[PDB]
RNA sequence: AGCCGGUAGCGGGCGUGGAUCCCUGGAUGUCCGAAUGGGGGAACCCGGCCGGCGGGAACGCCGGUCACCGCGCGCGCGGGGGGAACCUGGGGAACUGAAACAUCUCAGUACCCAGAGGAGAGGAAAGAGAAAUCGACUCCCUGAGUAGCGGCGAGCGA
RNA sequence: UGGUUCGUGGAGCCAUGGGGGAAUCUGGGCGGACCACCGCCUAAGGCUAAGUACUCCGGGUGACCGAUAGCGCACCAGUAC
RNA sequence: GUAGGGAAACCGAGUCCGAACAGGGCGCAGCGGCCGCAAAGUCCGCGGCCGUGGACCCGAAACCGGGCGAGCUAGCCCUGGCCAGGGUGAAGCUGGGGUGAGACCCAGUGGAGGCCCGAACCGGUGGGGGAUGCAAACCCCUCGGAUGAGCUGGGGCUAGGAGUGAAAAGCUAACCGAGCCCGGAGAUAGCUGGUUCUCCCCGAAAUGACUUUAGGGUCAGCCUCAGGCG
RNA sequence: CGUAGGGUUAGGCGGGACCUAAGGUGAAGCCGAAAGGCGUAGCCGAAGGGCAGCCGGUUAAUAUUCCGGCCCUUCCCGCAG
RNA sequence: UGGUGUUGGCUCUUGGUCGCGCCUGCGUAGGAUAGGUGGGAGCCUGUGAACCCCCGCCUCCGGGUGGGGGGGAGGCGCCGGUGAAAUACCACCCUGGCGCGGCUGGGGGCCUAACCCUCGGAUGGGGGGACAGCGCUUGGCGGGCAGUUUGACUGGGGCGGU
RNA sequence: GGGCCUGACUGCGAGGCCUGCAAGCCGAGCAGGGGCGAAAGCCGGGCCUAGUGAACCGGUGGUCCCGUGUGGAAGGGCCAU
RNA sequence: GCCCGGAUAGCUCAGGGUAGAGCAGGGGAUUGAAAAUCCCCGUGUCCUUGGUUCGAUUCCGAGUCCGGGCACCA
């Protein structure tokens, strides 16, 4: 899953720790870390299908920035956008950011 | 997610109510088909302003009624007409009411807008009614004379 | 006042009417290469359009123009690739040390990638931290191997 | 989860992949969990010389080498092979 | 450096433990006639040794990163080529026989097959030779397959914990139980080897305790030098 | 082998200005921290398809190439049907 | 594999807490169906009584009760008899039931419009369908792979012994 | 064998044994408050030599020593186990 | 160390107003018996100690023993 075209929110690089033992805050010796590796988080991309001087958009976004691409759209209502291509709206649409 | 109906809908509300929905059902349902707009603060005194003149222009028509039920009111609409007795020859029409209006008073009357379902054929005092807007009805007083 | 590079000789020339030679600007600059008309096994092959040359229409040569991408109202402008180290960002080992070994170490180092420029990063407090105080950021000394962090081990370290 | 001296520690601070999701100064963040009090500072927009680094390049200088040394190459060397 | 004691608050030539004026721990105090010398300490130089660094020099078998190889070899893909000559004689067909019709029988024809013999071609069984070779796998005699799961040219694809494998851990450019090059890198080596002028004095140990320790270490023992005591 | 001089002649032979094969590449499009990985048509890709020359003579050295004889292909323009 | 996001519409039937309703509460003595306690000689009835019918009903099967169609001057308490606890009316509540309202969670049936597949026709038709896929988080299986560990003494080492 | 009892003490400890270290062992006497004995005196477990495990990490009772601007708190320290 | 459990007759298991039931054991009926079957019969501090109530299997508390489960191990 690649990147928020709204928020440009991307995979990022994380750890995963694998811990034993009985937390010192529960009367245990403590926590021992068995494993530390590599891992990547990802943002949460979905497709936002909407129609726009009826051109189908389609985007790919992290779904916390979902309510943004509807904003665009109304955005747009004052734009000059018929007779573009489904690329070119796309292009002014993000403009507005 | 609250959202203006532009529609009267089946227990959600009446249009221009602004009301709650899930998100899913708005994005994808409610307004692909029209049938509502996000409760946006944009289109949110947009509809303040709607709300603002139909209050105004409905009260306006309320008052230029009443700058003719006050004239209406006070007057005598004379209708001279040849008769014998009590029954006329011919008859006094609405349209007849409405010209003889314009020809004394000088007020213009919508003819359509006066309950006369028969045409009158005998002399005497009548008070009809005018209406010119619903619920602001006038009372006109006129006499007819040979 | 000599000169036609290393480089002498053969055979021929130039210079006080200022050469050779040294500095700056300019002109010329085949083909390939980001390579950019298109193709291709780099330095080869094959075209469109405009103008020219030959007896020239076929054929060939000469000059000009023609890639992709981005950005502004078909026209412009910009991008590409390279550069010894140095710099920022995106990824990121292991031997080794812990006299075994896994947490820890080596080290955010080696290396890969993107980008930058003569530097780059950073930078005008939602800061510091106890001074009733100071007053952007960067770099050097000191603070200090302190405070602390640590299978409280090896070590790490403001 | 990362960063910091901080390896889960009483673990704040800065950064953020997921979910929830404000207010405009009588708003908000910080002073190492947390609460009070007392103070500090104004987040979610951008730019900014100089002092810093490096040495392909040019010059100056060595209690630097002197042809098995000094650069791999003093010489037609990143060559012959 | 000039004050230490205490985990600390803190006190201070003291302090901590303690109820203590108890007891104990760790601490506290120049030579000569105000002048001079010496000295705590501290600064710089020199020397021995220790810590961190590759740390006396040379040497692994290996681990990891980024690249370079399928012109060798393995499999597959696309497109071409090659297999003298001879021998055997399946099905089917035709005719004859048979029967109620058949099954089936004989003859002829026919030309099938990971069929047979044997060159080219592809192999490499046994023996001998070669063994600083003609050759880092060859030569001679002999032997297997030779229409097939056949052999072979040109164009291609698949690679390093990965390929490919009628399977041998085979092969992946003349050493593959994990290719090659450059890099981390002077990896690490408690092991083995090596360690360069002269003279003078002294002079060991191969034991004990503990040790994932036993051919390695830490302390003690034994050697040496300096200052002091006598 | 050393030094010098000379020698390779094509519309028809082979390749190109022709076609496509695996495969490679790749406007549309799809995917991946970056580098990049895919991908239909299209383009490239040959010892496959396609396409018009045979015999003799000559040089120290080239010959279906030069020469001789006899044949053929495509492109342009013109005339005729 | 649970929670959650992307993720929506309509129903059906549930359940768990919270407020209120109305009661269910029957060992033995006894009038009879006695929750626990306390208050209290008056609660009632035209602001519908002593009897007939539907039943919500729960019945311990003896009884409790409501709202309806019955109904046009009547009830039961103090008194008590035996009680650990007197009965009426009123209330604070326990063990329990449901009528209603709150958040809720659970399953089940359907739908289409997200998302997925398909359709020479693509602002559309068809099928799947809020499942699947994908994101963050939970626990688990996991030599397919990775990093490693797998002691010493020893009449050689192993085995044995220590 | 019996009576009374809890010294199977608290705060310390001259001086020694043993010994590479670290440990192990024996100890008179002073103070607090006690048991027994008329008293002298004895008693800091057991005739004696085996019946044991350094540190790190954490639990529990106490102490009120530290408390990251300040008052608390979180969390440590100290004594005991 | 923490939560959930139990104990009831000889073995097993059911339980605010009872002390239960089955199997083992006793004789009696029954056959050639081995039986099944039929019968009647016993076997309790319900772990213990406080408390609850008018009362105690229950309910509470607290200890004893034995079951389960959880987490831990310098
Ligand atoms: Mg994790
Ligand atoms: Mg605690
Ligand atoms: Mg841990
Ligand atoms: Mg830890
Ligand atoms: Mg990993
Ligand atoms: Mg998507
Ligand atoms: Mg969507
Ligand atoms: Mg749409
Ligand atoms: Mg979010
Ligand atoms: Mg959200
Ligand atoms: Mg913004
Ligand atoms: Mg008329
Ligand atoms: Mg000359
Ligand atoms: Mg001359
Ligand atoms: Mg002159
Ligand atoms: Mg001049
Ligand atoms: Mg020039
Ligand atoms: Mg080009
Ligand atoms: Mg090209
Ligand atoms: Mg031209
Ligand atoms: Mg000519
Ligand atoms: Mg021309
Ligand atoms: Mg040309
Ligand atoms: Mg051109
Ligand atoms: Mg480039
Ligand atoms: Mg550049
Ligand atoms: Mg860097
Ligand atoms: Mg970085
Ligand atoms: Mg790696
Ligand atoms: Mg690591
Ligand atoms: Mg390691
Ligand atoms: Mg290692
Ligand atoms: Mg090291
Ligand atoms: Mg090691
Ligand atoms: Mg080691
Ligand atoms: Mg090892
Ligand atoms: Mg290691
Ligand atoms: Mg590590
Ligand atoms: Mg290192
Ligand atoms: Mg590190
Ligand atoms: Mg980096
Ligand atoms: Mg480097
Ligand atoms: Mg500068
Ligand atoms: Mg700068
Ligand atoms: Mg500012
Ligand atoms: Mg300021
Ligand atoms: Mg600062
Ligand atoms: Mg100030
Ligand atoms: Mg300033
Ligand atoms: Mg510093
Ligand atoms: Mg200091
Ligand atoms: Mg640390
Ligand atoms: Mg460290
Ligand atoms: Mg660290
Ligand atoms: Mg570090
Ligand atoms: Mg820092
Ligand atoms: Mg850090
Ligand atoms: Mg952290
Ligand atoms: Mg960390
Ligand atoms: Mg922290
Ligand atoms: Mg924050
Ligand atoms: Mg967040
Ligand atoms: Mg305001
Ligand atoms: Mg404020
Ligand atoms: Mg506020
Ligand atoms: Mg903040
Ligand atoms: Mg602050
Ligand atoms: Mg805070
Ligand atoms: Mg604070
Ligand atoms: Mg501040
Ligand atoms: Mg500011
Ligand atoms: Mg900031
Ligand atoms: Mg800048
Ligand atoms: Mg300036
Ligand atoms: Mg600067
Ligand atoms: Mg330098
Ligand atoms: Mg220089
Ligand atoms: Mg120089
Ligand atoms: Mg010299
Ligand atoms: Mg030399
Ligand atoms: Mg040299
Ligand atoms: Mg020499
Ligand atoms: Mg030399
Ligand atoms: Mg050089
Ligand atoms: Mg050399
Ligand atoms: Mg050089
Ligand atoms: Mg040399
Ligand atoms: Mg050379
Ligand atoms: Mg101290
Ligand atoms: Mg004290
Ligand atoms: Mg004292
Ligand atoms: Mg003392
Ligand atoms: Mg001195
Ligand atoms: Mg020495
Ligand atoms: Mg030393
Ligand atoms: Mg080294
Ligand atoms: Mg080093
Ligand atoms: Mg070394
Ligand atoms: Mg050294
Ligand atoms: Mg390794
Ligand atoms: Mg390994
Ligand atoms: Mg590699
Ligand atoms: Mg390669
Ligand atoms: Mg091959
Ligand atoms: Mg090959
Ligand atoms: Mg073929
Ligand atoms: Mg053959
Ligand atoms: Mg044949
Ligand atoms: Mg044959
Ligand atoms: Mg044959
Ligand atoms: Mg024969
Ligand atoms: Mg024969
Ligand atoms: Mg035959
Ligand atoms: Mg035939
Ligand atoms: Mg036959
Ligand atoms: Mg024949
Ligand atoms: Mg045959
Ligand atoms: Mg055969
Ligand atoms: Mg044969
Ligand atoms: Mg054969
Ligand atoms: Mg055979
Ligand atoms: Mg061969
Ligand atoms: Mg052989
Ligand atoms: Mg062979
Ligand atoms: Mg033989
Ligand atoms: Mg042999
Ligand atoms: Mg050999
Ligand atoms: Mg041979
Ligand atoms: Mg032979
Ligand atoms: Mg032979
Ligand atoms: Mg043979
Ligand atoms: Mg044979
Ligand atoms: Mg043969
Ligand atoms: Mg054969
Ligand atoms: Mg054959
Ligand atoms: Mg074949
Ligand atoms: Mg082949
Ligand atoms: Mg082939
Ligand atoms: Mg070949
Ligand atoms: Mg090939
Ligand atoms: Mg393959
Ligand atoms: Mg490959
Ligand atoms: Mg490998
Ligand atoms: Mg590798
Ligand atoms: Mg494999
Ligand atoms: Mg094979
Ligand atoms: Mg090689
Ligand atoms: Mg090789
Ligand atoms: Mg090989
Ligand atoms: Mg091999
Ligand atoms: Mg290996
Ligand atoms: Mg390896
Ligand atoms: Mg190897
Ligand atoms: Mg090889
Ligand atoms: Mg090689
Ligand atoms: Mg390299
Ligand atoms: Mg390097
Ligand atoms: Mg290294
Ligand atoms: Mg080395
Ligand atoms: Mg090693
Ligand atoms: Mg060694
Ligand atoms: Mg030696
Ligand atoms: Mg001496
Ligand atoms: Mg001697
Ligand atoms: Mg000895
Ligand atoms: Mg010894
Ligand atoms: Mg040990
Ligand atoms: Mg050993
Ligand atoms: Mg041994
Ligand atoms: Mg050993
Ligand atoms: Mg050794
Ligand atoms: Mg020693
Ligand atoms: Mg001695
Ligand atoms: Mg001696
Ligand atoms: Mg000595
Ligand atoms: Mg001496
Ligand atoms: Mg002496
Ligand atoms: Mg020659
Ligand atoms: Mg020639
Ligand atoms: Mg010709
Ligand atoms: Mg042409
Ligand atoms: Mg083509
Ligand atoms: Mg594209
Ligand atoms: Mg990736
Ligand atoms: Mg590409
Ligand atoms: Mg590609
Ligand atoms: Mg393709
Ligand atoms: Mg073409
Ligand atoms: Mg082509
Ligand atoms: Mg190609
Ligand atoms: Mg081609
Ligand atoms: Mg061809
Ligand atoms: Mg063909
Ligand atoms: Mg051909
Ligand atoms: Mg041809
Ligand atoms: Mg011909
Ligand atoms: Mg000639
Ligand atoms: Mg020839
Ligand atoms: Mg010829
Ligand atoms: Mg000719
Ligand atoms: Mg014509
Ligand atoms: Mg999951
Ligand atoms: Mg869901
Ligand atoms: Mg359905
Ligand atoms: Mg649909
Ligand atoms: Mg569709
Ligand atoms: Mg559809
Ligand atoms: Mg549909
Ligand atoms: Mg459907
Ligand atoms: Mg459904
Ligand atoms: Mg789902
Ligand atoms: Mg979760
Ligand atoms: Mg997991
Ligand atoms: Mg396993
Ligand atoms: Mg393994
Ligand atoms: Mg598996
Ligand atoms: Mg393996
Ligand atoms: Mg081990
Ligand atoms: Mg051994
Ligand atoms: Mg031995
Ligand atoms: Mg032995
Ligand atoms: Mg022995
Ligand atoms: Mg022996
Ligand atoms: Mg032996
Ligand atoms: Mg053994
Ligand atoms: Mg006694
Ligand atoms: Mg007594
Ligand atoms: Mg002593
Ligand atoms: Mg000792
Ligand atoms: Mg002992
Ligand atoms: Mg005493
Ligand atoms: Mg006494
Ligand atoms: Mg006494
Ligand atoms: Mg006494
Ligand atoms: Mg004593
Ligand atoms: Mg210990
Ligand atoms: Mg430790
Ligand atoms: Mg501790
Ligand atoms: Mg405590
Ligand atoms: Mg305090
Ligand atoms: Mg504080
Ligand atoms: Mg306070
Ligand atoms: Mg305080
Ligand atoms: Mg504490
Ligand atoms: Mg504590
Ligand atoms: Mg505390």
């Amino acid at each position: 899953s690649k990147v928020c075209e709204i928020s440009g929110k991307r995979p990022i690089v994380a750890n995963s720790i694998q811990r034993r033992g009985k937390a010192k805050r529960e009367g245990g010796v403590g926590k021992k870390t068995t494993g530390i590796s590599k891992r990547r988080q990802y943002p949460n991309l979905q497709k936002v299908r909407v129609r726009v001087a009826g051109q189908e958009i389609t985007f790919r976004v992290a779904a916390s920035h979902i309510p943004k691409v509807y904003e665009l759209v109304e955005r747009a209502k004052g734009l000059k956008l018929e007779g573009l291509s489904p690329k070119e709206i796309k292009k002014e649409l993000l403009k507005l950011l | 997610m609250k959202v203006i109906l532009l529609e009267p809908l089946e227990n959600l509300g009446d249009v221009g109510q602004v009301v709650d929905v899930k998100p899913g059902y708005a994005r994808n349902y409610l307004l692909p088909r029209g049938l509502a707009v996000l409760a946006t603060e944009s289109n949110l005194k947009a509809l303040e302003a709607r709300i603002r003149a139909q209050a105004k222009r409905l009260a306006e028509r309320k008052a230029e009624a009443e700058r003719l039920k006050e004239i209406l009111e006070n007057l005598t609409l004379t209708i001279p007409v040849r008769a014998g007795e009590t029954k006329i020859y011919g008859s006094v029409t609405a349209k007849d009411i409405a010209e003889a209006l314009s020809r004394q008073h000088g007020v213009t009357i919508d003819p359509k807008r006066l309950a006369l379902e028969k045409p009158i054929k005998e002399l005497g005092e009548y008070v009809l009614t005018y209406k010119p807007h619903p619920e602001v009805p006038i009372q006109l007083k006129v006499s007819v004379v040979a």
